[PDB]
RNA sequence: UCGGUGGUCAUAGCGUUAGGGAAACGCCCGGUUACAUUCCGAACCCGGAAGCUAAGCCUUUCAGCGCCGAUGGUACUGCAGGGGGGACCCUGUGGGAGAGUAGGACGCCGCCGA
RNA sequence: AGCUGGUUCUCCCCGAAAUGCAUUUAGGUGCAGCGUCGUGUGUUUCUUGCCGGAGGUAGAGCACUGGAUAGCCAAACUCCGAAUGCCGGUAAGUAGCGCGGCAGUGAGACUGUGGGGGAUAAGCUCCAUGGUCGAGAGGGAAACAGCCCAGAGCAUCGACUAAGGCCCCUAAGCGUACGCUAAGUGGGAAAGGAGCCGACAAUGUA
RNA sequence: UAACUGGGGCGGUUGCCUCCUAAAGGGUAACGGAGGCGCCCAAAGGUUCCCUCAGCCUGCAGGUGUUGAGUGU
């Protein structure tokens, strides 16, 4: 029910973080902002 | 300290402010390097003292009872500017550079912002 | 027959029996009382048998108080069962009576009949008992 | 007033007291009126004969000094009944103290299955330390079931007043 | 000063009782040691009061 | 249906009064705040009390609540 | 002699009884803007000073409820022994409560400002 | 063969274990605990006094939860709360630790105390904390591994004692003085009844 | 073609968390006494600011109420 998602921003195209998120609660592809170590910036990581 | 009780009708202003003051004093203590900078906000004027809670003594102090402010032109907001300036001076004198501001329970706006800014431009680091 | 209508834990340890009574050593309600002299467990059956003895003997008038209540559960496993495999189900309800405890109380106009009724009860109990009169504090 | 000879206790603790009772003496302590407690040893037999009476006035022949005292609290063996400890309270001639007096009921209840319950074994009253009545007498004759006698229903002797609220029940009659 | 004589065997006594006797210097039945009257030694005697006899000597 | 238990956690006080400690040592392991952090004492993620500065451990009552304290 | 800020955390509290306005604190009257109300300038925020100690606050009486509380003893107990058919009971030496009693208590200790 | 049996000369020094975790594991084994030897350290070990600490057991109590006719009850109730024990400091008094070689042990028993299961059973069973046996000779309890006294290098035709005893068997008292027992109690037992009764199984006193 | 097991089989259990037994540090057994877990929340996380409940009494409002409510489980 709660699968493991892999976050990714639009620049580094490197899979940084993974997390749990209830599918039925958040069907829309989840998104937030993290610290990408390649980019060295606080960019936005759209769920893969 | 250990908080105070609640109140009913009258004395609710006093209790709520005091209860709020305790909330602020569970993370703001008067050290030796940076003392406390309590600021009481009454109806007439606004006082501000520099207390050392670890020792218990007070280092500096200023209010509207001093001659410099006692009687003059300006509303309260501009009247706190004098109080801010002196206490900064009376703190610089007795070897104080960095202090920890506390609201006293009342919100940070109006005079409390104005008093802080007047004290902050005089050298003290908040 | 006295049973607790509700008890938090059905299965309990054996109530220890060292020491004297915490309290209830003196006549409180009635004029005469039964004071224990040795420890024992008094089952709800034993209390009932004693109560009938006193009330039947006096036959009318007089009032009997039962100061102890059998609320401690004792357990017993099914017969001819080997050791182990859990604890048994409660069977007897016992009041942990220690030396000095005043168990039964009785008020009656006639002293001789009172003592006789009290003695008849004592022989239904499993400990040594003594008859005590209410001290005029 | 009862004259009793009393000696001073110097050894304290579990072992000392057990030896004292083994010698058939009752340890005691005399206190009151802001004085330092005086630790006493008492003759066991003379004590029990004296203490048969409630609130008996004792004149302690203490080391050639006579002092007035009243037994305030006494510890007895719960099973054997011999005295173990006495607390003696100082009282001077003519001062008021609060004491408990037993109530003795006079007369015979009205005929029937009526029973008398002593809700309070002893009635608390304040009385002069030297003129404490031995007991308070109550007339219960003719009473029926449900009838309850209040504290204010007790006919006190002159000089005695209640130390409890006037509405407290002392006696009751049960079916 | 205290003159301490051991009168009973250490066999059957607790381990700390054995060490108390050793610390006092006692090493068997009928052995003696002389110590100063100090709170430590009064305490050691009390711990093994059933295994030793103490005599006061100037 | 009995016979289940959770293996022991070894909670309790790990440094007692008068005990000299170095900064960061564990003073108390506990569930909830039976002891609150005092001067020079920090609270961990799981209520653990650890010294922030070297000193001697000392218990007390600050502001009406039992606390641990480190005295340099 | 009062206002601000601390420590102990009821021996301080609660209730009850008589009062106080010199500065101070507060009530207090208004919403123009900044600011705010799950709706209301009641609260926060803003600007003053008409009236007032009625309440808050401070002082004060009462041991009434609550609170604190010895000494002595007892239970209990480390060590060492006894007794009993058993459940268990007792003592020597060291330690020693809880309850209860006599009593205490209508707080105390700092720093500033008027 | 995780199994059974056997393994041969002597003396000197030290000297255990039957416990914890895990285990296709339970009568086996790995690691840790406990032994010994070498090497480095040197009082660091241990005992007692004092000092600084946290507690929630025994006891007690009803202020919370529950039971229950003003009096009461409670492993999973606590307004309270020791004695001990534990951690650290220090003083006095007399083994500890690091690094390596080599092990055995991991079937425990009874007795004192605090408990659980059992039925207010068991020479029962499972724990905690002492003692002895195990691996301990010698003296006592008639005999009687685990109880009381006591730790055997060897010799001794000397002495004093411990537990336990002192009429004869059998070493030492027909001891001195006061009092109790009439039942051979001593030399087994209950509720209960007025030292006694209650008292009662099988080879032969027993 | 498992083990535990008051012989073995039958029945039951096997990992983790909380309480009591557990003898006031820690640890401590039994096929001892009670229960839960194999998740959930994109906020039920972070921070800043603000508020105090349950219950009771009176006719949403008022008085009382310091923890007896709540704390995802």
């Amino acid at each position: 029910v709660r699968p493991k998602i892999t976050l990714a921003c639009v620049e580094c195209k490197e899979r940084n973080y993974i997390t749990k998120k209830n599918r039925r609660n958040n069907p829309d592809r989840l998104e937030m902002k993290k610290h990408c170590p390649r980019c060295n910036a606080h960019t936005a990581h759209r769920e893969t | 300290a250990y908080g105070v009780k609640i109140a009913k009708g009258k004395a609710y202003k006093g209790a709520a402010l005091k209860r709020r003051h305790i909330r602020i004093r569970k993370k703001v203590s008067g050290t030796a390097e940076r003392p406390r900078l309590v600021v009481t906000r009454s109806n007439r004027g606004i006082t501000a003292q520099v207390i050392d809670d670890i020792a218990g003594h007070t280092v500096a102090s200023a209010s509207t009872l001093d001659a410099s402010i006692r009687g003059g032109e300006g509303d309260k907001s501009a009247k706190a500017q004098q109080v801010g300036k002196l206490v900064a001076e009376r703190a610089k004198a007795a070897g104080v550079e960095a202090v920890v501001f506390d609201r006293g329970g009342n919100r940070y706006a109006g005079r409390i912002a104005a008093l802080a800014d007047a004290a902050r431009e005089a050298g003290l680091k908040f | 027959m006295l049973i607790p209508r509700r008890v938090k834990h059905r299965k309990q340890h054996h109530p220890k029996r060292s020491g004297m009574s915490k309290g209830g050593t003196q006549v409180a309600f009635g004029e005469y009382g039964i004071q224990a002299l040795t420890p024992a467990y008094v089952t709800n059956r034993q209390i009932e048998a004693a109560r009938i003895a006193m009330t039947r003997h006096i036959k009318r008038g007089g009032k009997v108080w039962i100061n102890i209540y059998p609320d401690r559960p004792l357990t017993k496993k099914p017969a001819e069962t080997r050791m182990g495999s859990g604890k048994g189900s409660p069977e007897w309800w016992v009041a942990n009576v220690k030396p000095g405890r005043v168990m039964f109380e009785l008020s009656y106009p006639n002293e001789k009949i009172a003592r006789e009724a009290l003695t008849r009860a004592a022989h239904k109990l499993p400990m040594k008992c003594r008859i005590v009169r209410r001290e005029a504090g | 007033e009862v004259k009793i000879t009393a000696e001073t206790r110097s050894e304290f603790g579990k072992g000392a007291a057990r030896r004292i009772r083994r010698e058939n003496k009752v340890p005691g302590v005399l206190y009151g009126h802001g004085t330092d407690p005086v630790h006493l040893t008492l003759p066991g037999h003379d004590l029990m004969m004296a203490l048969k009476t409630s609130n008996v006035l004792l004149s302690l022949d203490l080391d050639g000094k006579t002092e007035l005292a009243i037994p305030k609290a006494v510890q007895r063996d719960p099973l054997k009944g011999f005295l173990e400890h006495v607390d003696l309270l100082l009282v001077k001639r003519g001062e008021q103290v609060n004491v408990e007096i037993p109530v003795v009921t006079e007369g015979e209840l009205a005929p029937g299955g009526n029973l008398l319950e002593h809700v309070l074994n002893a009635l608390p009253v304040e009385a002069e330390a030297t003129h404490i009545p031995e007991s308070l007498s109550v007339s219960v004759a003719g009473l029926e079931a449900g009838a309850s006698v209040l504290a204010k229903d007790i006919a006190l002797p002159k000089g005695v007043s209640l130390a409890v609220e006037a509405d407290t029940v002392v006696l009751q009659v049960l079916a | 000063r205290l003159k301490i004589t051991q009168t009973k065997s250490y066999i059957g006594s607790k381990q700390n009782h054995r060490d108390t006797l050793r610390s006092l210097g006692l090493k068997g039945i009928n052995t003696q040691v002389v110590k100063e009257d100090r709170p430590e030694f009064r305490g050691m005697v009390h711990t093994v009061r059933h295994l030793v006899t103490v005599e006061e000597v100037d | 249906r009995n016979g289940r238990d959770s293996n022991a956690q070894r909670l309790g006080v790990k440094r007692f009064g008068g005990q000299v400690v170095n900064a960061g040592e564990i003073l108390v392991r506990q569930r909830g705040t039976h002891f609150h952090p005092g001067a020079g004492v920090g609270r961990g993620g799981d209520d653990t009390l650890f010294a922030l500065q070297a000193g001697s451990v000392q218990f007390g009552t600050f502001r009406g609540r039992k606390v641990v304290n480190i005295v340099p």
